[PDB]
């Protein structure tokens, strides 16, 4: 999810099944990885803390300036045409360079 | 109009100034629905009176 | 409070993030004014009882 | 216009990348680790080259 080799396009976003697993995301408070990071349903030091039930990863590669459009609500050539996400979407945007 | 309606939740999941917003407005829900009750069993203990 | 008092033009004018909010404040001064309606019209009802 | 009773000025030199989060409310390394700002805090973010 994180450190694959290489991310499916967003014309074809892969879907990734998460389940039967512990989720740790202190790696990337461990260690300077990703450059952005945010959450918007969702607290990013409390992800741990809380336990959910069923998480899906969704990886794909979009412009540097596309990036500010990707989040609950947003519109525009990216949003809009191949990936969009619910406007009462909870979970959390990761983007690094 | 909070994302969630459990104050436990929105502490567990949303950082102090997030979860302080939706506690807001859950307060403010409730607070309404309150102050309406609040109202209507008075009215019904005047007319009760 | 909120930009325009119909709710046809916040859809079209506004995004749906902030339409939603604009939505959302509409909704909530109307349910005061329901209240306040509804309220005056209790009051008077047990007047009139 | 606004004067103020006593001023302190918090000096300090982080990573360009951690400027944005430099804010009362945000997440990131200086902000939840090293340096943090009041989620009340009043006052203003000053950032140069």
């Amino acid at each position: 999810v994180f450190n694959a080799t290489r991310f499916a396009s967003v014309y074809a976003w892969n879907r990734k099944r998460i389940s039967n697993c512990v989720a740790d995301y202190s790696v990337l408070y461990n260690s300077a990885s990703f450059s952005t990071f945010k959450c918007y349903g969702v607290s990013p030091t409390k992800l741990n803390d809380l336990c959910f039930t069923n998480v899906y990863a969704d990886s794909f590669v979009i412009r540097g300036d596309e990036v500010r459009q990707i989040a609950p609500g947003q519109t525009g050539k990216i949003a809009d045409y191949n990936y969009k996400l619910p406007d009462d979407f909870t979970g959390c945007v990761i983007a690094w360079n | 109009g909070a994302i969630s309606s459990v104050l436990n939740d929105i502490l567990s999941r949303l950082d102090p100034p997030e979860a302080e917003v939706q506690i807001d407005r859950l307060i403010t829900g409730r607070l309404q629905s309150l102050q309406t009750y609040v109202t209507q069993q008075l009215i019904r203990a005047a007319e009760i009176r």
